RNA sequence: GGGCGUGUGGCGUAGUCGGUAGCGCGCUCCCUGGGAGAGGUCUCCGGUUCGAUUCCGGACUCGUCCACCA
RNA sequence: CUUUAAAUCCUUUAACGAGGAUCCAUUGGAGGGCAAGUCUGGUGCCAGCAGCCGCGGUAAUUCCAGCUCCAAUAGCGUAUAU
RNA sequence: UGGUGACUCUAGAUAACCUCGGGCCGAUCGCACGCGGCGGCGACGACCCAUUCGAACGUCUGCCCUAUCAACUUUCGAUGGUAGUCGCCGUGCCUACCAUGGUGACCACGGGUGACGGGGAAUCAGGGUUCGAUUCCGGAGAGGGAGCCUGAGAAACGGCUACCACAUCCAAGGAAGGCAGCAGGCGCGCAAAUU
RNA sequence: UACCUGGUUGAUCCUGCCAGUAGCAUAUGCUUGUCUCAAAGAUUAAGCCAUGCAUGUCUAAGUACGCACGGCCGGUACAGUGAAACUGCGAAUGGCUCAUUAAAUCAGUUAUGGUUCCUUUGGUCGCUCGACUUGGAUAACUGUGGUAAUUCU
């Protein structure tokens, strides 16, 4: 590498893309943008196999130019955008509204929200940034610079963005008592409440987070984002609501539904 | 006597067309044409045969069933709109080029040689 | 359109001098490459022989300054590709004439205008006479007479006359009319009378003959050429030579006397009896779609070695047969002795060299009327007309002279010179 | 860089003596019996018997209420009995081991043949796969070695294009007829 | 293909002022040794010539080397 | 027809298409190791075989042939690597 | 002011500095246009702060044979203290000045490798033995070495500049080259496809 | 399937190797009906290369006076396509090969508070106390040329 990479490999794409290594030799890669290329979606993935919409790329091509396709507010016409964590995508001549949330395994769900939910979005705090004149700023998860917040927000606080204006509306404290969203590693795409905060001084803390159905479980807080207060969220959850169940009983599930239907 | 039914019927609100999989009976005889599947599902839904594109068909073994799946558009400009150029010609409605690619390359690189407006004068 | 002329003439008549020359002015050759044989010619003290140098590349050809093979060279005329065929002056040579002038569709009969050398030229023992005889014998019927060496009788109109007159009688008993012949006055050493209208013949007023569109008329050589192909017949291109090149392959080069080759063609080698692909199809180094009757092409053939195949193999279409024996009426010219059954000379059929045996000597006919004179005869001299069976040693491909007039004529050679001529009856096919 | 499979498994194992009496005759009783084509696909079904003994014996290391234990025995369980090769009255992880060779044997298809009685033959079973004559839930199998289910075990019949089933007779007899109309007149 | 040679019995080889067709091994027969015997399209025909394996011509067969970069 | 960019092949459909279904399956072996003739003739410590042991000196179960037989079966032997 | 586990962090104040081979502060473009003058969609253009994309270096642990290699490293940096230069940065990276260290029987140093490393493949009861040039990640290199331009990013070679080897055309003055890219050709061969 | 068998001896029990036996590749030999898949110039020469080809690119929206087309509503610049040329960006990717290299490469792990970073995304960009838009080159093109010859000028 005498630069920058501008290709990827259909076998060495993160799995939760699902892709058919049988169709091509490469994959769609990620352009550089506010989410990092492992836990992005790409815009052609969602399109062409997600919804099955086009069929082949160039297919995906017409369409990204017809200027339909809103993600966040804004409407992109590259295909390799990365459409990271809950950004809404809404399309207008079928008038839906999409959202990424993970389902209980690693891979984005497919959720539709209702249009009073797609206007706004939680986002991350990464750091307390201090501009150049006293003026206190903040990175969110998906790269949005925002200038003068409330001042109580810390590091790791989550904030209610408007879409139509980029602004804040509440925010949401790091506090034992709140909802949870597992974000990365073994335990990506769990969702629990906060029971215990251990510290450690020099290496990333760890939070023990118990599921509602008292599958109590551990992640560092690198992958932990909060959501919402007690026990009610902020977004319109998928089915399953994140609990993790053990594979044998979507096994009895499984057949419990092909038994039931006949 | 094929009878043809539906299977996997979506809209293209975003696309300018409908798009079903098409399921094939053909009893005791060979596969159907791509053809005569058009007005056969034109018929069946009561409009211009000219924007029903069927393609990629796959018979199952021994015959009775064969499966495809193919497109049917709105109207005739975004047939001529969201389409790849090959599948135009396979009603043979539109002509390519009839150039043959080394000849487009022999020519193309040839044309590197020689700086100013004689690139166009060295070809034929 | 594409035509070939061979180039026929006795020897030391000027014959590559003139052809050497005509390829010059018609721009076939570039000055520098002219002027580098001339200094090389010179080197071996034979400074007059730069334009022969242009055909003769073989060693013993320039030591010993007659021509020995055929050399194929090009130039274009206002109306035709010309691609000229010279062949041997010698008689020790006149297997690869014979060989060159069943490919020509026309004939340049180069004769000596000086005094002694016409004479000598058109003598018992002149080839002038053989060589005319052996172009209308195997097809060629367009003929081209340039009186050559114009320069050394100081163009003198009598002179010409004479050799006009003499000439037309002779070839008139060949079978050509001399009506249809254009005789052309030039000095193949000058340049005279080539291209251009020479001004050291102010009484010549040009060439006039016959042809099927009526009377043309013209003055030059290149005018004779202008006012001169079995396209539809299967593919015969006999080898000439079969070359071996890094990275392309096995390639066999020849001129195409019938139908046409193309690259992606199956094509059958006999008498090796190997078919193959032909992959590509050239002419002096630049490809053809397809090569028509006339071109010397040079094509590349798959899987096959140059071992395989060799000089005397005739190539054809392999979707478009052998020979185990054929009659063939034949006329003896010049055996010393008596031509009885057994007999086994080498003839030349179209391109192909194959020793046939004259295995049965069916009947002796008069060579005038053609009537039959004797059954079964014993032998046959010079002079004798006959109904004769022939069976090659090695295989080889003929047909019947009526059905395809350019490999039903052929040549038998012995004893010095052409011993007979013949034309194909009947074809036994393998 | 190529998109294609590359992956390769050999579907059976050759013996380690190849020259000996005992193991010799056993599997020419079932070529005989069961009208296989060659030794091959003896060791072939051997060799998959050996992939479900050898699953079967590794869980019984793994102690008792080990959910791995519970989820892939009551797996591998539920594909036994939905072949034809377990029984309902003994679903358990211990059975596999007195599985025996034989009993994959009746769940091939060409025993299914001469099992309901279609086939003149257990060798006139295969060729009546070959020929294709019979079908299974309205597909024909061209292949013997087609493991049948307990499920279609009511479905297996004639193909419907047969001769020997609902459809045009062949070519014999289409041939005798030609000379049967045309040699009389 | 250009120049040079080689070819004569089963084998390989002589030879020939142009006139008789050989030797050796071999096969035959006889008493490794010796004797006799069978065994020839002299590459081929055509002439030259009183008579041709020789003298001429011709290509041929094989071996040889120079050529041969559509 | 389908397939595909255009094809090819696969699958589908009509026509033909095997009684010695001559539309003809080989590769290695047949002393032991190691499944498989004391078959028949030629060969006579010769030619050779055989991974090893060993066989050939004129009635060879091991060479060479034919007949028969054995293993694997569109594969199999051999060499060399492990 | 605000943060970290800990700042010489960020911001603020001040006293100055603003590098002529100069740090920004639109001397652009298109479609609709409605109200003297005001607008809309954007495109593009930049300096700086983050973001992503990486790279660059470090930390710890992990390698195959060999003692007929037992001592090595070092004022031609070896291991350090001090202070600079250079570099995008930490640092003997280099320069100066002092100190005498640094490694080794736990196998250093040296040699061999028919050695690109790793995921992995073949074989196997258990344990292992062998393989891994070969599609995935990463390293390294385009005859051999050296040097550079340009650019965010290269010591780039389907970019240059030398020497060395090989090699092309000439009018003999010169000019030009780099298939360990897809094919393909020779050579090498036991061994490997269609220009 | 955690498996042995023959050969030293007059015979025996042993040490003990040799040879069979099953794989897996590489070559090679004989043979070759169908069909699905699929390795393929690495080992010797990281040896040498002919030809051809693999890196170019324009939107309503950087610079259009090539009639090279082409509209007539024309004199208020250009209908509008538009080759060339200029500018901008890529050519640092991808592909191929494994020569070098034995704590080196690399792998796990972390560190960068010891560093830079095209583009993308999001913030900035009337914050400074003095134009209704400034300058002069140059390519394409027109026109004259050289050299045997170049992607030379």
């Amino acid at each position: 590498a005498r630069g920058p990479k501008k290709h990827l490999k259909r076998v060495a794409a993160p799995k939760h893309w699902m892709l058919d290594k049988l169709t091509g030799v490469f994959a769609p890669r990620p352009s550089t943008g506010p989410h990092k290329l492992r836990e992005c979606l790409p815009l052609i993935i969602f399109l062409r196999n997600r919804l099955k919409y086009a069929l082949t790329g160039d297919e995906v091509k017409k369409i990204c130019m017809q200027r339909f396709i809103k993600i966040d507010g804004k409407v992109r016409t590259d295909i390799t955008y990365p459409a990271g964590f809950m950004d809404v995508i809404s399309i207008d001549k079928t008038g839906e509204n999409f959202r990424l949330i993970y389902d209980t395994k690693g891979r984005f769900a497919v959720h539709r929200i209702t249009p009073e939910e797609a206007k706004y979005k939680l986002c991350k705090v990464r750091k307390i940034f201090v501009g150049t004149k006293g003026i206190p700023h903040l990175v969110t998860h998906d790269a949005r610079t925002i200038r003068y917040p409330d001042p109580l927000i810390k590091v790791n606080d989550t904030i209610q963005i408007d879409l139509e204006t980029g602004k804040i509306t509440d925010f949401i404290k790091f506090d034992t008592g709140n909802l949870c969203m597992v974000t990365g590693g073994a335990n990506l795409g769990r969702i629990g409440v906060i029971t215990n905060r251990e510290r450690h001084p020099g290496s990333f803390d760890v939070v023990h987070v118990k599921d509602a159905n008292g599958n109590s479980f551990a992640t560092r807080l690198s992958n932990i984002f909060v959501i919402g207060k007690g026990n009610k969220p902020w977004i319109s959850l998928p089915r399953g609501k994140g609990i993790r169940l053990t594979i044998a009983e979507e096994r009895d599930k499984r057949l419990a539904a092909k038994q039931s239907s006949g | 006597t094929v009878t043809i039914r539906t299977r996997k019927f979506m809209t293209n609100r975003l696309l300018q067309r409908k798009q079903m999989v098409i399921d094939v009976l053909h009893p005791g005889k060979a596969t159907v044409p791509k053809t005569e599947i058009r007005e056969k599902l034109a018929k069946m839904y009561k409009t211009t045969p000219d924007v029903i594109f069927v393609f990629g068909f796959r018979t199952h073994f021994g015959g009775g069933k064969t499966t495809g799946f193919g497109m049917i558009y709105d109207s005739l400009d975004y047939a001529k709109k969201n389409e790849p150029k090959h599948r135009l010609a396979r009603h043979g409605l539109y002509e390519k080029k009839k150039t043959s690619r080394k000849q487009r390359k022999e020519r193309k690189n040839r044309m590197k040689k020689v700086r100013g407006t004689a690139k166009a004068n060295v070809g034929a | 359109s594409h035509i070939n002329v061979v180039v026929i003439g006795h020897v030391d008549s000027g014959k590559s001098t003139t052809t050497g020359h005509l390829i010059y002015k018609c721009g076939g050759i570039d000055k520098r490459t002219i002027e580098k044989f001339e200094k090389e010619a010179a080197e071996l003290g034979k400074g007059s022989f730069k334009y022969a140098w242009v055909l003769d590349k073989l060693k013993a050809e320039r030591e010993r300054g007659i021509t020995i093979d055929i050399a194929l060279w090009k130039f274009e005329t206002p109306k035709y590709q010309v691609t000229v065929i010279d062949a041997p002056g010698h008689r020790d040579f006149i297997k690869n004439m014979i060989t060159g002038t069943s490919q020509a569709d026309c004939a340049i009969l180069i004769i000596a205008g000086g005094v002694g050398e016409f004479e000598a030229g058109i003598s018992k023992d002149g080839q002038t006479r053989e060589h005319a005889l052996l172009a209308f014998t195997l097809g060629v019927r367009q003929l081209i007479v340039a009186v050559n060496k114009m320069d050394s009788v100081k163009w003198d109109e009598s002179r010409f006359q004479e050799i006009v007159k003499e000439t037309s009688n002779f070839i008139k008993k060949v079978g050509y009319n001399p009506k249809t012949v254009p005789f052309v006055p030039i000095s193949g050493w000058n340049g005279d009378n080539m291209i251009e209208a020479t001004t050291n013949a102010p009484w010549y007023k040009g060439w006039e003959k016959e042809t099927k569109a009526g009377v043309v008329k013209g003055k030059t050589l290149l005018e004779a050429i202008d006012a001169i192909r079995p396209t539809d017949k299967p593919l015969r291109l006999p080898l000439q030579d079969v070359y071996k090149i890094g990275g392309i392959g096995t390639v066999p080069v020849g001129r195409v006397e019938t139908g046409v080759i193309k690259p992606g063609m199956v094509v059958t080698f006999a008498p090796a009896g190997v078919t193959t692909e032909v992959k590509s199809v050239e002419m002096h180094h630049e490809q053809l779609e397809q090569g028509v009757p006339g071109d010397n092409v040079g094509f590349n053939v798959k899987n096959v070695s140059v071992k395989e195949i060799r000089r005397g193999n005739v190539c054809g279409d392999a979707k478009n047969k052998g020979c185990a024996s054929f009659n063939a009426t034949v006329i003896v010219l010049n055996h010393p002795g008596q031509i009885s059954a057994g007999y086994s000379p080498v003839l030349d059929c179209h391109t192909a060299h194959i020793a046939c045996r004259f295995d049965e000597l069916l009947e002796k006919n008069d060579r005038r009327s053609g009537k039959k004179l004797e059954d079964h005869p014993k032998f046959l001299k010079s002079g004798d007309a006959a109904l004769v069976k022939f069976v090659p040693s090695k295989p080889m491909c003929v047909e019947a002279f009526s059905e395809y007039p350019p490999l039903g004529r052929f040549a038998v050679r012995d004893m010095r010179q052409t011993v007979a001529v013949g034309v194909i009856k009947s074809v036994d096919k393998t | 860089p190529v998109a294609r499979s590359w992956v390769c498994r050999k579907t059976y194992v050759t013996p380690r003596r190849p020259f000996e009496k005992s193991r010799l005759d056993q599997e020419l009783k079932l070529i005989g019996e069961y009208g296989l084509r060659n030794k091959r696909e003896v060791w072939r079904v051997k060799f998959t018997l050996a992939k479900i003994r050898k699953a079967a014996r590794e869980l019984l290391t793994l102690d008792e209420k080990d959910p791995r234990r519970l989820f892939e025995g009551n797996a591998l369980l539920r594909r036994l009995v939905r072949i034809g090769v377990l029984d309902e009255g003994k679903m358990k992880l211990d059975y596999i081991l007195g599985l025996k060779i034989e009993d994959f044997l009746e769940r091939r298809l060409q025993t299914q043949v001469f099992k309901l009685g279609l086939a003149k033959s257990i060798h006139h079973a295969r060729v009546l796969i070959r020929q294709r004559h019979i079908r299974v839930r309205k597909q024909v199998v061209n292949i013997p070695s087609f493991i049948v289910r307990l499920d279609s075990q009511k479905h297996i019949d004639f193909s419907l294009r047969s001769p020997y089933g609902g459809g045009r007779p062949g070519r014999v007899k289409r041939k005798n007829a030609k000379k049967g109309q045309g040699g009389a007149g």
